[PDB]
């Protein structure tokens, strides 16, 4: 959480109105904000300050594991364990990455439904196609496969759809 | 007694949940997503100064 | 005002029982039988419930019978039985068939479907 | 005859009981009007 | 945001503190009750501060602060939701229960368990503002049987008692059929959309979603006590009475209704479910009320009254009125907890007697459990310009003025005159005429606790209504334009019910033969539904069971 | 694996060794220690499991029936050693070590990396499992109930040997690695059908699947506490685990070969659920209930779904902690009332309070209350048969009204209502006893906090 | 509504159809109509976030409503002059409903005789 | 350390195993009688009569009271389904078909009166409500680029 990358995660520009108080009575939120301010905000910003300073005196990295891709089930022999292993490895490992990226796409989705208050259902238009594109290419890519699910189900329903796609554009022409 | 009781039992609790809202759980994805506020015609934003375009002048009915 | 038509889980009242208004000797020695198998139980009971010495449980044997009798596995029962064992042949397999073609059926119809594009999944992403 | 007698023999009606205090809440009424017809006359 | 989202969150972690110590520490027992008291009061206080902030700016939020599951492209977080529903709400039931809290420390002095029974009350409230309060369906169920858990074990307070246990056994019985729908539309919206978070299911709103609502429609059905499941909730008033009064008629009720109020986006759409909870509510609020002018218990009386109100409010949610249903909710616990607070200032006075038949003369003797007594029973009534008004007034002229099943229309209205007769039973046979109870008399009121809570609940009873209405920012198109007698066929039925019930209380005067009438026999036992199917169904699932 | 089998070996000169006072204190503080290393295998990675050798390896399916397995040994011993104070010392190390050579069959046995490895192993835990429930049996009854195990041997473990050493000359391998890239789809055959049967009918009858059910309840009857808690917490569970490794190679054969089994399942919860309601023992009870949750593990295996798969392994580990947890509770009254009856004693709530909240607490996971993973696991049950067929719900639904009635209708009987007025016997309940509970209750509701360590391999 | 007896117990045709209304159109008997005039942007409302439903032609009022009650905030008697317009505004509203639903019943006897007495 | 003798055995068939039998169950003999001879197993078990314990008074002093059984007395087969949280067969104030005839009545009544309300809606004077921009097209999400059928509504 360095900071939600705002490219993955957006959020549109902030437009909040202005405090127009046209009554001639006291608004109690606003004397209740600064108290919290003053009771809160600060005695907590003061002790996250001294946590702060002392974590950056002792400052030590950790990294983001990288992952050289290797050869696919479709270039491995057949039953050449070593070559479906490492084909296999890797399959799994995207099979779970894009997983979250559903979720990434769902937690947009979710986000514009709030933030859009009663008028979602116009401007989350984008969010929702987007939302429904990468739902069909993971529903094609992994559904039906099973509790076993492994690369070589994966590449057999794959060649399963483009042998019906192929054929259906005989038909057209 | 009551004193005792707020502060063990409501001003601690909110530093927790302040230090734990603010430094934790506001720096991770919309983790809070507040719907945005209302804009009303002839408004002013604090962002830019703007001022929203005020309303067309209404049927003049006989209120 | 009709008279009370009893059933099984509507038990015909005392006061309205025919039997009970006219007890003769004979009735009256058979309850009396019954109070006398009744307060010699009682009496069995109470000398074991009221000594001070016992620190246990007062093993009551009718009790013991119940279990035993419910808690029964093969000693009764014979094998070709129609008028019985037959009936529960057809409690037993036969719910299980009944559910047979409601689920085969159906999941018939479901793959049908798919395999026609006529079923609509288009969020169906969790299985 | 104590559940008929000794303080227990009058008790009020339907209605009576409904109209409970409305003597005292007519008069904190009439009153009240009277304010808002006066503090407005005043402006 | 900063105040909003940190104060949202102290409501809820102040009710758990009070378990907390249970657990671990020693600095104070003896003084849990009051403990527990205070706990509430200020998380009411606290809880009102964002209610403020949602008045003045309607500013919701989302906190989802823990990410606890994530199965595959399914993410399970603690998502709280502080929208309308949620902000509203809270205040009303801290509200209620500070009061009760404190009915139950003069109600329950004697009995050696106060401490357990104030840990039982405390838990079912933090499971109902987990309810309330759940942004997913998930955390709704933990909530939804939290509460059917908490249940059991308070109405099952006296477990000696082998009644207590069958109407516990009962409660668990009926909510559990009815749960059967909740895990149905939970299995569906994971199946056909794929999340069970509310924002994703408004967002890609289903046009063909008949199943998950008749799976929800259904949990509806067993939790609030609706016809077809609802023998439960008379039958559950075997716990003590502030726990009748907190959760079988104030609060965990309306989470049947509330789980429909929560999911109105989906269900307005939907006609054909729009009218089966119509119909579900018609029938409910009046077989209900038709039971209740013959019963002979308070506690038993005031039962029926909360399932005949419940169905008027299934029936706002089926004419497609889901903000004024959830305004008769928050009326509705105001003076629904009053009326079984003063029923326990009788109960307690008359030496454990909730016969009406064995009261009377109590007008005079307790003058301030009476005047609230009057006051309760107005406002359910409908009296003008009282809490009960603002809402129950609003129902009946958007029912009366709508697109509606026929029926339905009439049977509200029946329902509303039939709550009109039952509320005088209990004023006539309890507060007025000569005294019917023992000898010795005891009856006596003069505590602090008892008077401090039932006058607090005695304002909320006057100028709840009034504050909550005018505050709420508009929601819908409310109709004030309709013919005059359709405007106040509500004043009508209830004056009309009014005067058929005094004359028929005169008649009990007459000395003139009881004579025996099978609609009569039909509303004392309760339709036979009890008793039919309480032995049907017991006999043929124990007695199968064998084979 | 080695760094598990080794020191539990070394149980058995422990308990022999040790002074004749100090056989418990021994052996149950060093088989909690051997627990604690346990807690090693959970260094499981995404896309590969944990292999350590070529006998042994260790997937996120083993992982918690291996951390149950061996969190179980030192809870059995605390169980046991009451009923076992009368009886002389070398009978009595015996008894203790029939339960190390237990544990340690079962840890290679959810570890064996070869199907025959594991078949083998798979058979050798009955010979501690019959010791104990027929040695140390409290039960002299004489059942004649052999025809069970010839029935299971002659239509289990018979068959099960002939087809796994006919897929060997076939495949070439057992190794369950090797299989997973070898495997190739099993043609609709008269002979391939019968490959199936021999392949799941052994696993299927320790489920037990309804139909071959009946030996549950009379083992559990017979068998000591120590005898019921292995049976209910891990034995069962062998069947499980047997039959989500060994469905890897019958596809696509499972898809019309699990129909006649589903139907026993899905059925099969309604019917042994209401002859709980029925039962008049409470280890019949507790037994038919394992009956009734065990139909949902099969029903999950067999449907073969990612989140089916997830259900089925959270309710393994969650029934074993719970059910075990039962028989527990139910062994203290046991302990004291001397029979296993319900109805005798009543109202114990009045006289042992304590003992009434772990009762509480063992039927609400029982009865699964959220967010228990004994609701996990069933909820994720219920979502993926939902797919399988709508109609299932119904089903799925009647059990759990059902299994709420006998859940608490155990709890109201034994613990509501007026005590009986002769049994006087009743002492206050030992710290042996509610340690015990506690140990069984704590680590199952802190799953709840992390519930992804117990969901399997396809989590 | 005492109009639904005409309907059901009295004859059908004449009656308006509560779903299918209107059946003539426009200007059949209006010569020069003028078209319903929305005061509010579609912006303005989208800003205002009003419910979808409260989207009507009086809505400009109804924002002029919700703007006073932010500002007036804690006072919450203060907007009762702008609340009395919304109300209005839609009992005109509705009026305008009321005179569409007898146009059809007027109609619909209208067309009843001409045919009649031409079919005698 | 109960004797073989005093459990239940097969089924009766002679006179004299029914006297063995009735004294076995602490029963006089006039009063026993054993189930129907076949495979149901119920074996030589009283066969009592098939009434709830809350029919029983709760005014004597039973040895176990909530249970209201006495000691030694013999217990009917189906006696925990019985118990008084369970099935009760008490009398009832009204006949059994009564109830339930009115029962049906009330209950298939008003789904007819509810099918009725269906069939012949209710609903006030009105004519259809009237939206602007083409009834709301684009704020209830219809597609930008694709272009609505234009309505209109005038003024009346
Ligand atoms: C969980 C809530 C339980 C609350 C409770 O205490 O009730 C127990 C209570 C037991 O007390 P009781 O029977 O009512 O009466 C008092 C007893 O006589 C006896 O109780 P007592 O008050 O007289 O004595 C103190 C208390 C407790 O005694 C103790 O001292 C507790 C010590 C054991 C707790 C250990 C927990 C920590 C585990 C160790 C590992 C973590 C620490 C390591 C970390 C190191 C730092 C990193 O005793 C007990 O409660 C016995 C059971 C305690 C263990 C229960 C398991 C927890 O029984 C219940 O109330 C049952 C619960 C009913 C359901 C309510 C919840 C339904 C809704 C679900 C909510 C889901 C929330 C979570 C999702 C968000
Ligand atoms: C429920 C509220 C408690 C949530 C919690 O237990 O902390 C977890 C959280 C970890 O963050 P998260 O990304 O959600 O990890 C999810 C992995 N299951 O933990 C955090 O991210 C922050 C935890 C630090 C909280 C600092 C405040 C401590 C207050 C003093 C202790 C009292
Ligand atoms: C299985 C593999 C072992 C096969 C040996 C079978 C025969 C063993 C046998 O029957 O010995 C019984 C013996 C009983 O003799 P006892 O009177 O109890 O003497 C005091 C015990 N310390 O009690 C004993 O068995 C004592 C020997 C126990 C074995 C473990 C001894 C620990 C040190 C050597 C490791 C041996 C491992 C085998
Ligand atoms: C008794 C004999 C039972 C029949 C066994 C049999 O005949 O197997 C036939 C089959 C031979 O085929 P195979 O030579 O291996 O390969 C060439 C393809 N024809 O054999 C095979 O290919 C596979 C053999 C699998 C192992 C057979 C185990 C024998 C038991 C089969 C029944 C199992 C079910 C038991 C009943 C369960 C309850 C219904
Ligand atoms: C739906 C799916 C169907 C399957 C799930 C439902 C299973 C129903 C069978 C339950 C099995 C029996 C459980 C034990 C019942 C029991 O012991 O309680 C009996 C109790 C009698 O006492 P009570 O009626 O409360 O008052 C008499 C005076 N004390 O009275 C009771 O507590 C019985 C309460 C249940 C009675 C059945 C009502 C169920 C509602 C569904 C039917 C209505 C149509 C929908
Ligand atoms: C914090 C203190 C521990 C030190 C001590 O033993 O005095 C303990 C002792 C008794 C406790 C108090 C009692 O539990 C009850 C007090 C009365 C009201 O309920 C407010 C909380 C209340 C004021 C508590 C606050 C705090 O927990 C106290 C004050
Ligand atoms: C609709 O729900 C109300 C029907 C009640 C009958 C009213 C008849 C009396 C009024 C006739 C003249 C007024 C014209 C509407």
């Amino acid at each position: 959480p360095d900071s939600w990358d705002k490219d993955v995660y957006p959020e549109p520009p902030r437009r909040t109105p202005a405090p127009s108080p046209q009554t001639s009575l006291p608004n109690p939120i606003t004397y209740l904000t600064k108290a919290f301010d003053l009771l809160v905000d600060r005695p907590v910003t003061l002790v996250r300050e001294f946590i702060e300073r002392q974590h950056a005196k002792n400052k030590y990295y950790y990294y983001h594991r990288e992952f050289r891709r290797v050869p696919d089930i479709t270039e491995c022999q057949e039953k050449d364990v070593l070559c479906m292993f490492e084909a296999e490895m890797q399959w799994r490992r995207d099979y779970k990455v894009d997983q979250e990226i559903v979720n990434i796409i769902q937690e947009r989705l979710k986000a514009c439904q709030q933030r859009e208050g009663e008028s979602h259902r116009q401007n989350c238009a984008k969010e929702l196609e987007q939302f429904t594109q990468v739902v069909k290419a993971y529903q094609d890519r992994y559904h039906d496969l099973g509790a076993h699910y492994s690369a070589r189900k994966c590449l057999a329903k794959q060649k399963q759809r483009m042998l019906a796609e192929r054929k259906a554009a005989k038909e057209a022409a | 007694r009551h004193s005792i009781f707020a502060f063990t039992h409501v001003l601690i609790p909110v530093w927790i949940i302040h230090y734990y809202l603010k430094y934790h759980v506001t720096t991770k994805p919309y983790t809070i997503v507040e719907k945005k506020p209302r804009i009303f015609p002839g408004d002013t934003i604090l962002e830019t100064g703007e001022v929203i375009p005020p309303m067309k002048e209404f049927p003049d009915q006989h209120h | 005002f009709p008279k009370y038509e009893a059933s099984r889980l509507s038990s015909l009242p005392t006061t309205l029982d025919p039997a009970e208004y006219d007890i003769s000797s004979e009735t009256r020695k058979a309850q009396a039988e019954r109070l006398a198998i009744r307060s010699r139980l009682k009496r069995e009971y109470q000398l074991q419930y009221y000594d001070p010495s016992r620190r246990g449980v007062i093993e009551d044997p009718a009790l013991v019978r119940w279990t035993y009798a419910r808690s029964a596995n093969i000693y009764p029962n014979f094998r070709p039985n129609t008028k019985t064992s037959l009936l529960g042949a057809l409690f037993g397999i036969g719910p299980l068939v009944f559910w047979y073609y409601v689920f085969k059926t159906d999941r018939d119809r479901k793959e049908k479907l798919i395999q026609e594009g006529k079923l609509d999944r288009t969020f169906n992403i969790s299985y | 005859a104590w559940r008929y007698m000794g303080g227990f023999a009058n008790n009020v009606s339907f209605v009576g009981a409904l109209l409970k205090g409305f003597k005292w809440g007519f008069a904190a009424f009439v009153v009240a009007i009277g304010a808002e017809y006066y503090l407005e006359s005043q402006k | 945001m900063n105040m909003f989202s940190s104060l949202s969150l102290v409501t809820l972690l102040l009710l758990t503190m009070p378990i907390m110590m249970m657990s671990f520490n020693t600095y104070k027992p003896s003084n849990y009750p009051l403990y527990v008291k205070t706990a509430i009061s200020y998380a009411f206080i606290t809880s009102m501060i964002p209610t403020m902030m949602f008045i003045h700016s309607g500013q919701e939020l989302i906190i989802s602060n823990w990410h606890w599951l994530t199965i595959q492209t399914l993410k399970l977080s603690l998502s709280f939701k502080m929208d309308y529903f949620s902000m509203m709400f809270i205040p009303v039931a801290l509200f209620v229960t500070w009061s009760i809290m404190e009915f139950s420390m003069w109600y329950m002095y004697s009995d050696p368990n106060i401490n357990k029974f104030f840990k039982y009350l405390l838990l079912f409230l933090i499971t109902m503002l987990i309810l309330v309060t759940a942004n997913n369906l998930f955390q709704l169920f933990i909530g939804w049987e939290g509460v059917g858990i908490m249940s059991f074990l308070l109405i099952g307070w006296w477990y000696g008692r082998a009644d207590a246990n069958t109407a516990a056994l009962q409660a668990i019985l009926y909510n559990r059929i009815g749960d059967i729908g909740f895990i149905l539309a939970m299995a569906w919206f994971l199946t056909n959309l794929n999340t069970w978070d509310l924002q994703q299911i408004f967002m890609l709103n289903p046009s063909d979603s008949n199943m998950p609502l008749i799976g929800l429609a259904l949990a509806a059905t067993g939790k609030s006590a609706q016809f077809g499941l609802h023998p439960w909730l008379p039958s559950a008033m075997e716990g003590p009475t502030p726990v009748s009064a907190l959760l079988h008629s104030s609060t965990m009720v309306v989470a049947g209704i509330f789980l429909l109020i929560r999911f109105y986006p989906l269900t307005e759409n939907n006609k054909y479910i729009q009218s089966i909870t119509l119909c579900l509510g018609a029938i409910t609020t009046l077989f209900t009320a038709m039971c209740a002018l013959t019963q002979n218990d308070i506690k038993k009386i005031i039962a029926f009254s909360t399932s005949s109100q419940l169905g008027l409010m299934m029936v706002t949610i089926g004419i497609n009125q889901p903000y004024l249903a959830f305004l008769h909710i928050c009326t509705h616990a105001f003076f629904k907890a009053m009326l079984f607070m003063c029923s326990g200032s009788i109960i307690h006075s008359l030496n454990d007697e909730q016969d009406i038949r064995k009261m009377g003369g109590l007008f005079k003797a307790m003058p301030f459990t009476t005047t609230a007594l009057i006051v309760g029973s107005l406002a359910l009534t409908g009296m003008p310009f009282l809490t009960g008004f603002y809402s129950k007034d609003l129902i009946i002229e958007a029912a009366n003025t709508s697109y509606t099943n026929a029926w339905a229309l009439l049977m509200t209205l029946i329902a509303t005159s039939f709550t009109a007769i039952y509320s005088t039973r209990i004023i006539f046979f309890a507060l007025l005429g000569q005294p019917r109870f023992p000898t010795l008399v005891n009856i006596n009121e003069n505590n602090p606790l008892l008077i401090n809570s039932i006058k607090r609940l005695l304002i909320g009873s006057l100028f709840a209504g009034y504050i909550i209405s005018n505050n709420i920012p508009p929601t819908t198109i409310p109709q004030m334009t309709m013919p005059y007698y359709l405007k106040t066929t509500a004043l009508i039925v209830t004056i009309l019910g009014f005067i058929l019930a005094l004359e028929i209380s005169n008649m009990t005067k007459n000395l003139k033969y009881h004579y025996p009438s099978n609609a009569f026999k039909f509303s004392t036992l309760l339709g036979y539904f009890p008793t039919i199917m309480h032995r049907l169904a017991p006999y043929m699932n124990l007695s199968m069971s064998q084979k | 694996m080695l760094k598990y089998i080794i020191p539990t070996i070394m149980l058995m000169p422990l308990t022999w060794l040790s002074k004749n006072n100090m056989i418990w204190v021994n052996s149950t503080a060093h088989s909690l220690l051997i627990s604690f290393t346990s807690l090693l295998l959970m260094n499981q990675f995404g896309d590969n499991s944990l292999n350590f050798s070529l006998l042994f390896f260790s997937d996120s399916l083993s992982t918690p029936l291996l951390i149950l397995t061996m969190w179980l040994l030192p809870l059995m011993l605390m169980a046991s050693q009451h009923h076992l104070s009368k009886e002389n010392l070398t009978r009595k190390k015996l008894f203790i070590t029939m339960l190390i050579s237990l544990q340690l069959f079962l840890i290679m046995t959810f570890t064996a990396m070869e199907l025959i490895l594991f078949y083998i192993l798979f058979e050798a835990t009955l010979v501690p499992t019959l010791i104990i429930i027929t040695r140390w049996g409290n039960q002299t009854e004489r059942l004649n109930a052999g025809l069970y195990f010839l029935f299971y041997t002659l239509a289990g473990s018979l068959p099960l040997l002939v087809a796994l050493i006919y897929i060997q000359n076939t495949v070439g391998s057992l190794n369950f690695l090797m299989l997973q890239y070898w495997v190739q789809p099993v043609h609709n055959s008269w002979s391939n059908v019968f490959m199936w049967l021999a392949c799941m009918m052994a696993f299927m009858v320790k489920m037990p699947l309804y139909g071959l059910h009946l030996w549950l309840p009379k083992a559990h009857v017979e068998a000591p506490i120590a005898g019921s808690m292995v049976l209910a917490a891990v034995l069962l569970k062998l069947g499980g685990y047997g039959m989500l490794r060994i469905t890897l190679i019958l596809n696509p054969m499972t898809d019309f070969m699990a129909y006649p089994f589903i139907m026993l399942s899905l059925w099969g919860m309604i019917m042994t659920s209401s002859i709980c309601l029925r039962q008049t023992d409470l280890k019949s009870l507790i037994a038919y209930s394992s009956v009734s949750h065990m139909a949902l593990v099969i029903v999950a295996i067999l449907i073969q779904t990612p989140w089916s798969y997830m259900g089925a392994t959270a309710l393994m580990i969650a029934h074993g902690l719970t059910s075990s947890m039962l028989f527990c509770l139910a062994n203290s009254n046991y302990e004291r009332i001397h029979s296993r009856t319900m109805i005798l004693a009543r109202g114990l709530q009045t006289l042992l309070p304590l003992m009434a909240t772990w009762w509480l607490l063992a039927s609400l996971t029982n009865l699964a209350l959220p967010p228990t993973i004994n609701l996990i696991g069933e909820l994720f049950v219920v979502m993926s048969t939902f797919s399988w067929s709508n109609i299932t719900i119904i089903l799925m639904g009647v059990n759990m009204v059902i299994t709420a009635l006998y859940s608490l209708y155990m709890l109201i009987m034994t613990q509501r209502g007026k005590y009986t007025y002769h049994i006087n016997n009743i002492s206050p309940s030992f710290t042996r006893e509610n340690a015990l509970m506690s140990l069984h209750i704590l680590p199952l509701l802190l799953l709840t906090l992390n519930p992804k360590i117990i969901l399997g391999p396809l989590y | 509504g005492a109009h639904l007896a005409r309907r059901y117990l009295g004859d059908a045709s004449v009656e308006p159809d509560p779903l299918r209304m209107p059946t003539f159109p426009p200007d059949y008997g209006f010569p020069e109509r003028k078209e319903r005039e929305m005061v509010a942007t579609q912006q303005e409302m989208n800003d205002a976030q009003l419910v979808l439903q409260q989207r009507d032609y009086c809505a400009h009022y109804l924002i002029r409503f919700l703007k006073c009650k932010r500002d007036s905030f804690p006072n919450f008697l203060a907007c009762k002059h702008e609340r009395h317009d919304w109300d209005y505004c839609e009992h005109l509203d509705y009026v305008k409903r009321m005179k569409e639903f007898e146009r059809e019943r007027r109609l619909l006897q209208r067309k009843k005789r001409r045919e009649q007495r031409e079919a005698d | 350390h109960i004797t073989k003798d005093m459990l239940p055995g097969p089924y009766p068939k002679t006179p004299e195993e029914r006297a063995a039998a009735a004294k076995k169950y602490n029963m006089r003999v006039e009063d026993y009688e054993p189930y129907p001879d076949d495979g149901t197993g119920y074996g030589d078990y009283p066969k009592l009569p098939d009434r709830s314990q809350q029919e029983r008074d709760p005014w004597y002093d039973w040895d176990h009271p909530d249970l209201r059984l006495n000691w030694g007395e013999p217990m009917h087969w189906d006696l925990d389904m019985y118990i008084r949280n369970r099935v009760d067969t008490s009398p009832t104030p009204v006949n059994w078909n009564l109830m339930c005839k009115h029962l049906f009545g009330f209950v298939a009544f008003m789904l007819f009166m509810f099918w009725v309300g269906e069939t012949y809606p209710a609903y006030q004077p009105v004519g259809p409500k009237q939206y602007p921009y083409n009834n709301l097209y684009l704020e209830r999400g219809g597609d930008p680029n694709k272009e609505p059928e234009p309505v209109v509504h005038y003024e009346i």
